[PDB]
């Protein structure tokens, strides 16, 4: 096989050998990176946490929308006179009901200003599966996210129904059938600055609207599985993770082309590591992802890995096993059903049974050297990245939530030099989708917060 | 001391390769999940191998299992991890032991017999 | 309903002549070939811009329905407008006789 | 799995087509040749002409099936098997025995001709 | 003396399209690892399935063309003879090669590898110093 | 030539062996047989020659990968089965496997292969994103999990057809008159 690299080597000389500039350069006349390092300036000992539990449960996600100000209009990128720069969380809840929250201040809890519960009228009156219009949600409300420039706000969930909300009113300012059986809706993002909707939808669809006009754009295809997760950034593009097949795969809208990263590591292969010198999992599955610069992106598996890609390669740059830690292990008397203690010994088992905590959910503030991740630990964990983007290290903690947790936001505040930082995770008792997670306690669903500064 | 009453169980790869096809067969109705839906399957005859987790509180009320298959000589393998079984076949719950059964009309016949042959050299 | 999409693609320009450039393809589902005078109107708002100096033609839709290919511009002048364009556009637009 | 006959080898030996290559150039596929035990007693008896070709008939690449009669015919030996079994691929190359074997249904026959081998009932020719 | 000293046209001009030699391309794809910029499905698959999905010669060849679009600004036009010949060729060699969007009369050819490699082949080590120094 | 009459075209074992695979993949004719056993056999003819070619050769080794990797992704041939004795082992029935019409009635949105050739015909089928009417198309592996009913078929979709929607009128007539 050396011999094989041998030739590869030989035919890459050889086709060198064989082997208008200012041009394209005039013409370009004629007509990014990660820049932020402030990852050190946290002080997170001191942080302040808090927490509200909502009358409803399972609570899923926020949309806190915060207004930046353009250089084109110094004032105001919302509209309205009596909005006034604040920020707004909006909730959904498995009692189907989205939430409007003010969290403009950072001393307060956060204080409801609006709600809207859908209960089972809105199902149709025919089983038709095309028209669909029914203006209120009627199942298990999945995913929101809301306008960037301050104009709706957007649900879905498993009733295959995309339903957008004036921002005043909270009316269902229009809804949005998605033509499948199978089309239950899974994740939402918007183009930053835009109005393009970007949906992750799990009949292995990538569906793509302009949201104020209401219009169906562009359609993409391609997983093996289901279509978890999605988001995007400044750029026309989206990265998006599937479930159960290991492969996440970013889309270049426009020209309508992907690129595929897989894993591909192995227990065994840490097996033969450390015998070059404990206990190593499989890769499941992909789920939470997020993106964090133009050339680098963030994805969290169910084994509680946490992979740094980089668009260069298509291995992942750099894999972190089981983070968020290993789970409560099974207790010997409901193993067995039978008395003698060291039969119960032997039916545990020693280490095989043991599992490691999920990755339920994962957020970077963009172009940044942070990110935060969650599981059911209840403890944020929030990791800073060295500045040659070839390693990242546990910045620290936050056990200010307690349960599991679902959706991470965050709001910047302050002026250039001196910024604080609010931390806004939903937390549930179960995860988004099912039950699967079997009597942990101490934990309310609601909203945790926190609070850093500098 | 001697072997436990869970053996055999299964490494992560041979974990991963089950899950992956018990998710594919439950796409495409090949996939009978539960205890006695396991149980009435192999009373009939129709079922490919079986799936059993071995986290389930208590071990017992599943471990009924193994004798129908050893007397029909129909393959049996623990997975590990209850929820993950839940994971993989789809359904909102943990499922302790799930079927895949015997079909031709099958988009995925030869992957399953490939993970067939991998469980009985297991035994 | 219909998501009028025609992308604009291939997107230069050119203020020797003041004019600008721009690929056709035609995203709109559920909808028949979108015609090029509504398109002419309708890239009038988007570029702020003339009734006559909008100019986009030549369309050929793709299989799969809501794409189309063809090939657009846009002047900056009415004089550059009435004045560079060939004649069979000019009646094709029925600007001339 | 090809059942190999005398006829076969001397043949082969005349038009100069390797065994395993040649059977294996003409099927397309990966070929077992099987010299039954009492095919070797043909060969042995024929004698101090033949020494080549026994000497090319016990290569390493050539497995040996054995047989349990009392006696050395081959073409029965050849015909009991076939007739049992129907996994196998009849070589040989006498009259005779072609027309048992073309009256025996399913079991493919082979031949040598001209330059190299030839398959009849096989569909799976190409 | 006496020579000539006159543009090398055929010298500045590129032959590594022609010297290119797909199988062992595709090996260095794998080795070289980046991710490939592969499409999705409806832009593989040709005309309502009456041709197959599409080469990967096929993909390249459009999204040039595309690119003459994209700077020059301009398309092709009927022209009879030439398109004629060059879309009869380029789909009775779809209908004989290409199966499921992969073809295989690279495989049916009979251009060598060797002929491109040819134990380092361009300006080749002759002499055993010539060894010497490219093993150290 | 596409097609390639074998040369015992009428035998016993040639003549029931296609009746059984036209009869049980639904085909029309020898004619789709032949199609696909010719360029099977322009494969395993490579295979086979390539096998000549000695161990360690470079255009063994490149070439064989080559075709390995393709095959597989074409689908007929199976992950952890990557050598060059298997694609030897091939046969038709592969092929005839991965087709388009075999794989709706696998995947099983229609009961009978002559079902899901109807439907493909009638142009309900839709791979990917084009509504794909030609009964060989011949699916990958990506695909093989993407093919599902056209978003405008009254099967998985918009307004019931023609018939349908006179009958419905027809009834609505019967209610007035
Ligand atoms: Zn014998």
């Amino acid at each position: 096989a050396d011999k094989r690299r041998r030739l590869a080597k030989q035919y890459l000389e050889n086709l060198k050998s064989e082997a208008g500039d200012l041009d394209k350069d005039i013409i370009a006349s004629r007509l990014g990176r990660v820049f932020r390092y402030f990852g050190d300036k946290l002080l997170i000992s001191e942080a302040k946490q808090s927490f509200t539990r909502v009358g409803e449960n399972n609570l899923t996600c926020i949309s806190c929308f915060q207004p930046v100000l353009n250089k084109y209009t110094f004032e105001e990128s919302s509209n309205g006179d009596k909005n006034k720069g604040r920020l707004f969380a909006y909730t959904v809840s498995k009692d189907l009901q989205l939430t409007k929250y003010d969290i403009t201040d950072f001393s307060k809890r956060p204080k409801k200003l609006k709600y809207a519960k859908g209960g089972a009228k809105y199902i149709p009156t025919s089983k038709h599966e095309y028209e669909n219009t029914t203006e209120g949600h009627y199942d298990e409300i999945l995913t929101v996210a809301a306008s960037p420039d301050g104009k709706y706000v957007v649900t879905g969930g498993r009733d295959r129904k995309l339903i957008v909300w004036s921002t005043e009113s909270l009316s269902p300012v229009k809804v949005i059938p998605t033509k499948d059986r199978r089309g239950e809706v899974l994740s939402l993002a918007f183009r930053k600055n835009s109005d393009q909707l970007y949906a992750s939808c799990a009949d292995f669809k990538i569906r793509t609207y302009s949201i104020n006009q209401f219009s169906q754009l562009e359609i993409l295809y391609g997983h093996h599985d289901i279509v978890e997760d999605i988001s995007a950034l400044a750029m026309e593009r989206c990265v998006t993770v599937g479930a159960r097949d290991r492969t996440a795969m970013l889309w270049k809208i426009p020209d309508e082309t992907r690129l595929t990263f897989r894993g591909g590591d192995e227990p065994q292969k840490l097996l033969r590591r450390w015998m070059k010198e404990p206990l190593f999992f499989c890769e499941g599955s992909i789920d939470v992802v997020s993106m964090v610069d133009d050339f680098h992106f963030i994805t969290g598996s169910d084994n509680g890995n946490i992979c740094l890609w980089s668009l260069a390669k298509k291995k992942p740059i750099f894999t972190e096993r089981i983070a968020h830690g290993i789970l409560p292990e099974p207790s010997f008397n409901d193993i067995s059903g039978e008395t003698d203690e060291e039969l119960r010994k032997r039916q545990l088992q020693g280490k095989k049974l043991l599992q490691p905590f999920w990755i339920t959910s994962l957020y970077a503030i963009p172009y940044s050297n942070v990110f935060i991740s969650g599981s059911w630990s209840g403890s944020l964990k929030v990791w800073k990245i060295s500045d040659n983007l070839r390693s990242f290290e546990l910045l620290g903690e936050l056990s200010g939530a307690k349960g599991v947790v679902t959706k991470i936001q965050v709001v910047e505040s302050g002026k250039h030099g001196k910024e604080k930082f609010r931390i806004l995770a939903s937390i549930a008792k179960e995860h988004r989708l099912g039950r699967w997670i079997a009597n942990v306690s101490g934990a309310r669903n609601g909203i945790y917060s926190a609070v850093i500064d500098q | 001391a001697p072997n436990p009453k869970a053996f055999p169980l299964a490494d992560a790869a041979l974990t991963q390769q089950i899950l992956d096809v018990v998710q594919q067969a439950a796409n495409l109705r090949q996939l009978k999940k539960g205890a006695n839906e396991a149980t009435k399957t192999l009373n009939r005859g129709i079922s490919e191998f079986i799936i059993m987790a071995a986290d389930c509180e208590p071990i017992e009320i599943l471990l009924h299992l193994p004798l129908l298959c050893e007397d029909k000589n129909v393959p049996y393998v623990f997975v590990p991890s209850r929820v993950a079984l839940g994971r993989a076949c789809g359904v909102s719950r943990p499922v302790i032991a799930a079927s895949i059964t015997t079909n031709d009309a099958s988009a995925i016949k030869t992957q399953i017999y490939a993970v067939k042959d991998k469980i009985e050299t297991l035994l | 309903s219909d998501a009028v999409t025609i992308r604009t693609r291939k997107v230069i320009s050119n203020p020797l002549l003041a004019r600008k450039q721009f690929v056709v393809d035609v995203l709109h589902p559920n909808r028949a070939n979108v015609s090029k005078d509504e398109l002419r109107e309708k890239l009038a708002e988007v570029y702020k811009a003339e009734k006559d100096a909008v100019s986009v033609f030549g369309f050929r839709t793709q299989f799969g329905g809501g794409k189309s290919v063809g090939f657009g511009l846009v002047y900056n002048s009415v004089a550059e407008a009435k004045k560079f364009e060939p004649t069979y556009r000019l009646v094709r637009y029925g600007l001339a006789e | 799995q090809v059942l190999i006959d005398t006829n076969f080898i001397n043949f082969s030996i005349q038009k100069k087509v390797d065994i395993v290559r040649g059977m294996m150039d003409c099927l397309l596929a990966k070929c077992n040749p099987l010299i039954t035990d009492c095919v070797m007693a043909e060969l042995e008896k024929l004698g101090p002409k033949y020494r080549i070709a026994l000497k090319l008939a016990r290569d390493p690449r050539i497995k040996r099936l054995s047989c349990s009669h009392k006696g050395t015919y081959a073409d029965d030996c050849l015909v009991h098997r076939v007739l049992q079994h129907k996994c196998y691929i009849v070589a040989t190359n006498d009259a005779g025995l072609k027309q048992r074997i073309r009256k025996i249904p399913g079991i493919p026959l082979m031949s040598v001709g001209g330059h190299a081998y030839v398959i009849e009932k096989l569909p799976d020719v190409f | 003396t006496h020579f000539e000293d006159r543009f090398d046209a055929r010298e500045h001009k590129d032959r590594s399209n022609k010297s290119r030699m797909q199988a062992m391309e595709e090996y260095i794809r794998e080795s070289s690892d980046q991710p490939d910029w592969s499409a999705s499905i409806g832009a593989d698959i040709v005309n309502h399935g009456r041709g197959g999905i599409k080469s990967l010669r096929d993909t390249e060849k459009e999204r040039r063309v595309t690119s003459f679009e994209e700077d020059n600004f301009t398309r092709l036009n009927i022209t009879n003879k030439a398109e004629k010949r060059k879309q009869k060729q380029r789909e009775r060699n779809a209908r004989m090669n290409v199966i499921g969007g992969e073809d295989f009369g690279i495989f049916s050819s009979k251009r060598k590898l060797e002929d491109s490699t040819s134990r380092r082949g361009a300006k080749k080590t002759r002499s055993a110093w010539d060894r010497a120094q490219r093993r150290l | 030539k596409t097609y390639s009459t074998p040369k015992r075209p009428y035998e016993s074992s040639r003549l029931d062996a296609e009746l059984k695979l036209a009869g049980e993949f639904g085909l029309k004719n020898k004619k789709e047989i032949y199609r696909i056993s010719f360029q099977l056999s322009k494969i395993r003819r490579a295979a086979r020659d390539l096998l000549t070619r000695d161990e360690k050769d470079p255009k063994r080794l490149f070439e064989g990968n080559a075709l390995i990797r393709r095959l597989v992704r074409v689908g007929v041939l199976s992950e952890d089965k990557k050598k060059l004795d298997y694609v030897l082992a091939l046969k038709v029935e592969d092929f005839l496997e991965r087709r388009l019409q075999t794989q709706v009635y696998k995947l099983g949105l229609a009961k009978s292969v002559h079902h899901a050739r109807v439907l493909i015909t009638q142009r309900h089928i839709a791979v990917g994103k084009q509504i794909v009417n030609i009964p060989s198309f011949m699916v990958r592996l990506d695909s093989e999990k993407h093919i599902d009913f056209a978003p405008t078929s009254p099967f998985g979709g918009a307004r019931p057809g023609r018939v349908a929607r006179r009958n419905a009128a027809r009834k609505a007539e019967a209610s007035g008159e």
